[PDB]
């Protein structure tokens, strides 16, 4: 993951998911685009 | 290495020949037959601009096809800096 | 409503849909005029999470949300249901709605702590360790600000916050 | 930004005199929204109108198909072969051409227009060649068609063929 | 923790103040007095 | 068809769809058909064929599947709607395709 | 089928000759004397300069109180040229060169342009839409020392209509125009001066447009 | 798949661009060489003719011939050679409607035309557009006395291109 | 049978 203040899609892929009280940003296709809400 | 075949430079053959009209090597060329044998649709297109939305009717498909293709170039410049 | 069933005889599958009873609105509402369900019946700022007979009609036997084009709620009180409908399920007051367990699963024993007006999942909550000055106080939210506009009869306003 | 501490009675002041906005009685939403003002029907509207009334005056058959999601280069392929033989593919948006077969002859022909759907037409009904062109693709459904302003199904077109 | 620098509420880094709801209640209680006082003082 | 085409109609022998036009209780069947028949589904499987043939007998539309396991799957999609029929179809794959590997 | 509109044609806006942005000098060639007071309030207050649109119809507006210095200036510079077509688009300066020295001693350097609220830094226009501007000048406003935010002519303008919407229909029967003018509970002993005309909107370099 | 792209006639070679381009699908550089030049014997040699590869899954070919160009024809009807570098500021050449009628009655017959089963009036239309894309302008009725004026000042037209094309290698020799 | 003022 990667922690980010504002959260932003990298790909088509990327689908924003609310899980443990945090916004996160999970992509099967590049797993370089994870994000967590910081 | 590879060109266009050489194309005469004649005014007067020209006129009265095609040249690129004949593509077979044992062919000659065509002779450009009368203005009457010519049909009557031919001497009525738009050789200048194409014609703006205001001077199309409505009710043609020309007139939406126009204004159909300018919605596409205003999402596209809209689109240009996202 | 609608059923789907599968019987599976001589190595061959066969899907049917069946139409059951479909439950009917009661006639003559009291405002013909509204919109939406709720103020249909004067309902709007006037139900809580307990009024659980209210919330099992929006919800789904596994105690999913139903879709809002379906039951026609406006968005602004199909939001305040959702809320209800979680603080339902959170305080036990839907025993009859759990979720589906598939087979080959027994749910252990967990410690059964009561509680209501749980606003956020128990399991996505991090302890408040430090409470901070008076003046930044961190509060525990207790309900949800989607009801800060329900009928109070009291002149304290709710406290959404402890 | 409140960066410097306002005095007391200075931060009074600005709390009691606050924005207050105009609360309505009964909520905007909540009555019933005053009917959407009519507009004017758009030209390449009534354009199709024109277009698709020619259709079904000029040519007597027309053959009601589903456009199925074939390739392009298979579907041009087909057209080119029902060119020989002078069959047309018309397209037209249901939205638009539903209402004129509303108010037309043609009245029953709504439920065939449900999807995507194609028409062939030509001027001379050459049922038994189109039929052994659409028998190239077994997904490909006739759904009906009208020959001589007479209502006939997939079956008539085979008989009408014989 | 939860330390003001400097005194409570003087100096550049004070402790904030805020506003109750009975606090608004008694200033709109007295500027209701000096409007009323505005009406006599016009005749 | 984009979901349908990511899973292939490998174990599938032969699809057959059968409705009605003229009644009003087959726009999931042709919805199905739709798709089934896309250029991306049929793709994957070039032997699996895709049948469509049009009844006007007044009866309730089905659907047929055979698979190379040798068995069948019937979908009725008088009371089933497009999205129920693709899901079913679906999932049948995945099950046929483990049992055949 | 799709309800169609017809789309504005910019082929009557003429575009000049350098539309972007000329470079800013860091400082000023020779110092000169303000003829302003020497009690200055420049970052306080609304403008009273450079409010409206000029040229164009896209501009920055300023909501807040700051100085503008030379590493500004070029932020806004060359993000505004980068990001825009030369052909289709133009931008002017809508503040003066930094001229306003700070002096600080290190244990006149630089100069500064003051710029008050409700003031147009950047003004743009051209054969262009305000969604093809709004990206970008948006990005520049956030890089600004003081609240900024891109507007066009009508934003703008619907955003002072919704401000006299405000006062009209506000339900609350005492304002801070009414009170600091009559002096009512003795206030002007903790207000100032300027608030018989900020009115309660301004808070030293700051702006409130909640406020009526 | 389907691959298309224009091959001179009768001077296919084996190398670029199409060289590499059939060595990734795997297909025999040497057999579509042979096939192609055979089948364009008839045709001049340097006509650009667009062509369509059909690629099967065993690496099989079957070549798909149509008209060519309609550049080719409209720069042969006007004489030029070489299109103007910038239209609609300077004409390149000059070409009747009886030219684009005899053009349009031959390039009619290529796949794209004939699959469509459009009139001969929509394809006349369509090449009048591209004229313009090379510069040449579209005149009804054209004469002998005109037409060698216009082409002896494109002449003057095309040595000053010239001039300003030799300067720009000279500076960039002393760059 | 519900009054215009009925509440469930
Ligand atoms: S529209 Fe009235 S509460 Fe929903
Ligand atoms: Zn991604």
């Amino acid at each position: 993951f990667k922690n980010k203040t504002v959260l932003k899609k990298r790909c088509k892929d990327c689908y924003l998911v609310k899980r443990r009280g945090r916004w996160y940003v999970y992509c099967k296709t590049h797993p370089r685009h994870k994000q967590r809400q910081m | 290495a590879l060109k266009d075949p050489d194309v005469c430079t004649d005014p007067v053959q020209l006129t009265t020949y095609a040249m690129g009209v004949n593509i077979y090597k044992e062919g000659q060329d065509v002779p450009l037959k009368p203005d009457a044998e010519y049909p009557e649709w031919l001497f009525e297109m738009n050789l200048g601009p194409p014609k703006t939305l205001e001077e199309l009717d409505p009710e043609s498909r020309e007139y939406w096809r126009r204004l159909r293709k300018q919605n596409i170039w205003r999402h596209n410049r809209l689109s240009k800096n996202k | 409503f609608r059923e789907v069933v599968e019987t599976q005889e001589g190595k061959t599958t066969i899907i049917e849909g069946r139409i059951t009873a479909t439950p009917k609105e009661s006639p003559n509402p009291p405002n013909p005029s509204g919109q939406c369900p709720i103020c249909r019946w004067n309902l709007k700022h006037k139900y809580n999470y307990d009024d659980v007979l209210l919330l099992s009609q929006f919800i789904r036997p596994h105690g999913g949300m139903l879709p809002r084009k379906i039951t026609g709620l406006c968005q602004e009180e199909h939001r305040k249901i959702e809320e209800c409908v979680k603080m339902a399920h959170r305080a036990g007051l839907l025993p009859n709605h759990r979720p589906r367990l598939p087979e080959g699963v027994v749910p252990k024993s967990k410690p059964q702590l009561n509680r209501y007006l749980t606003r956020w999942a128990p399991g996505s909550v991090k302890p408040i360790y430090k409470k901070g000055p008076r003046w930044n106080r961190v509060r525990m939210p207790v309900g949800s600000p989607l009801l800060r506009d329900n009928v109070c009869y009291s002149r304290t306003p709710w406290k959404l916050y402890h | 930004r409140h960066r410097r501490v306002m005095h007391f009675q200075r931060q009074k002041l600005m709390a009691v005199t606050e924005y207050i906005p105009p609360k309505p009685a009964i909520h905007p939403s909540c009555l019933p929204s005053p009917p959407s003002p009519p507009q004017e029907e758009i030209g390449l509207i009534r354009l199709l109108r024109r277009e698709i009334a020619a259709v079904f005056q000029d040519n007597r058959m027309i053959a009601v198909c589903q456009n199925v999601a074939l390739s392009a280069e298979d579907k041009l392929l087909m057209r080119h072969q029902l060119r020989k033989h002078k069959i047309l593919m018309k397209v037209f948006p249901n939205q638009v051409l539903k209402p004129f077969l509303e108010d037309s002859k043609y009245q029953n022909l709504l439920p065939l227009f449900v999807g995507h759907n194609m028409l062939l037409v030509s001027e001379e009904p050459k049922v038994k060649e189109m039929v052994r062109i659409l028998r190239t693709v077994p997904f490909l459904p006739l759904l009906g068609g009208c020959i001589d302003d007479t209502i006939l199904s997939r079956q008539g077109f085979i008989n009408y063929s014989k | 923790r939860g330390r003001i620098p400097g005194r409570q509420w003087i100096g550049k880094h004070r402790r904030p103040r805020f506003v109750s709801l009975r606090a608004k209640q008694n200033m709109i209680r007295r500027l209701e007095i000096e409007a009323e006082n505005h009406y006599w003082l016009s005749m | 068809a984009a979901a349908l085409a990511r899973l292939g109609l490998r174990p599938v022998k032969q699809v057959r769809v059968q409705f009605c036009p003229f009644e009003k209780n087959v726009e999931s069947t042709r919805t199905f058909l739709q798709t089934v028949s896309s250029e991306k589904v049929r793709s994957t499987n070039l032997n699996c064929s895709v049948i469509a043939d049009v009844r006007h007998d007044g009866s309730e539309p089905c659907v047929d599947v055979l698979f190379g396991d040798g068995h069948r799957l019937i979908m009725r999609g008088a009371h089933l709607t497009a999205l129920e029929m693709l899901t079913a179809f679906a999932s049948h794959i995945r099950a046929r395709d483990a049992a055949g590997s | 089928v799709k309800t169609l509109l017809p789309v504005p044609s910019f082929e009557d806006v003429s575009i000049p000759e350098k539309p972007k942005l000329r470079f800013i000098e860091r400082a000023p060639l020779v110092p000169k004397v303000r003829r302003e007071p020497k009690n200055l309030s420049d970052i306080r207050g609304p403008s009273t300069e450079a409010t409206e649109f000029t040229e164009g119809n896209f501009a920055i507006l300023a909501l807040g109180g700051g100085y503008l210095h030379w590493g500004h200036f070029e932020m806004m510079r060359l993000t505004i040229n980068r990001s825009m077509d030369p052909k289709n688009m133009f931008a002017i300066w809508r503040v003066p060169a930094p001229f306003k020295p700070i002096t600080r001693k290190s244990v006149i350097d630089h100069y500064v342009t003051p710029v008050k609220a409700g003031r147009l830094v950047v003004e743009m226009g051209g054969r262009c839409e305000f969604e093809e501007v709004q990206g970008f000048l948006d990005q520049v406003a956030h890089k600004l020392p003081f609240a900024a935010k891109a507007v066009s002519r009508g934003t703008l303008e619907k955003m002072r209509k919704d401000q006299e919407e405000r006062e009209r229909n506000n339900q609350n029967p005492w304002t801070f125009e009414r009170i600091a003018t009559a002096n009512m509970l003795g206030i002007r002993k903790v207000l100032s001066p300027y608030d018989l005309t900020h009115k309660g909107k301004y808070w030293g370099k700051f702006y409130m447009p909640k406020r009526v | 798949g389907v691959i298309r792209a224009i091959v001179r006639a009768g001077l296919a070679m084996p190398g670029p661009p199409l060289g590499p381009v059939l060595g990734q699908r795997g297909v025999s550089i040497n057999q579509f060489c042979k096939e192609f030049n055979e089948r364009t014997k008839d045709i001049k040699e340097g006509i650009p003719l667009p062509t369509k590869i059909l690629v099967k899954p065993d690496r099989t070919f079957e070549i798909k011939i149509g008209q060519p160009t309609v550049s080719y024809f409209l720069k042969a009807a006007a004489g030029i050679e070489k299109g103007a570098r910038q239209t609609g500021k300077e004409v390149a050449g000059l070409v009747t409607l009886k030219h684009v009628y005899e053009i349009a009655r031959i390039k009619a017959q290529d796949e794209a035309f004939a699959l469509q089963d459009v009139p001969l009036s929509s394809v006349v239309r369509s090449i009048i557009g591209s004229a313009r894309s090379l510069g040449i302008r579209v005149v009804k009725d054209l004469s002998s006395e005109e037409l060698a004026a216009f082409q002896k000042e494109r002449a003057i037209f095309l040595a000053a291109q010239k001039e300003a094309d030799l300067a720009a290698q000279e500076e960039a020799a002393k760059k | 049978s519900y009054l215009p003022g009925y509440v469930p």
